[PDB]
């Protein structure tokens, strides 16, 4: 069990990092176009 | 452990949900500004 979870925890952390990176990019691109 | 990891999984999943909503919004803000 603890293994399977640790596994999910890790998969979730990586997806979170990818999404924050994508969000930081869209905000910067949206700022750029706006002004 | 187990309880600790389920909480962790729960907390990562929530944060992802918010980011997924934000990504979806930002992408649309971007499509409009550029279209």
């Amino acid at each position: 069990k603890v293994k399977q979870l640790k596994a999910k925890v890790e998969e979730l952390k990586s997806k979170l990092w990818h999404l924050k990176n994508k969000v930081a990019r869209l905000k910067k691109k949206n700022a750029e176009c706006k002004a | 452990e187990v309880k600790q990891l389920e909480a962790e999984v729960e907390e990562l999943e929530s944060e992802l949900w918010h980011l997924e909503n934000e990504v979806a919004r930002l992408e649309k803000e971007n499509a409009e500004c550029e279209a």
